């Protein structure tokens, strides 16, 4: 349930999350490509536990994050 | 809300 | 110029915009259905002029819009 | 970044 994506030329992946959950993708980007889809929890990212953070802990790791970002979702 |  | 777009449950539109202009579009969005393109200025929002404000002042008209959301790009 |  792990996804390999890569930052685009304005840093993003291309998803919104809230609460934990992915709630929509952008067209054209990382997320769009490798198969990113709302309505799931994010388990892990770049391979460190993230449930239970909150949205500001996981914003910070992504935003942090070099180019390439893996998720793993439940 | 934030894009990432 | 003008396009007519409807929030969605979690209160967007479905884009992205950077110094004025429209960045990205999310998938499955109102943007999206009504052909909202990327790489645009935005000139009037719910037929206020825009041209020349701050995003962060863009961003306030469109958070304080009702649910119908009309904007013209150039 | 914001989405709107
Ligand atoms: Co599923
Ligand atoms: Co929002
Ligand atoms: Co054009
Ligand atoms: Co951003």
């Amino acid at each position: 349930r792990t996804i390999t994506m890569h930052k685009d030329s304005t840093g993003h992946v291309g998803f919104i999350f809230k609460n934990g959950k992915i709630t929509s993708i952008v067209k054209d980007s990382s997320a769009a490509r490798n198969g990113l889809l709302t309505e799931h929890n994010i388990c892990e990212i770049n391979g460190q536990n993230v449930i239970g953070l909150k949205d500001s802990q996981i914003a910070d790791i992504l935003s942090t994050s070099g180019t390439v970002v893996t998720i793993t979702i439940m | 809300d934030s894009v990432f």
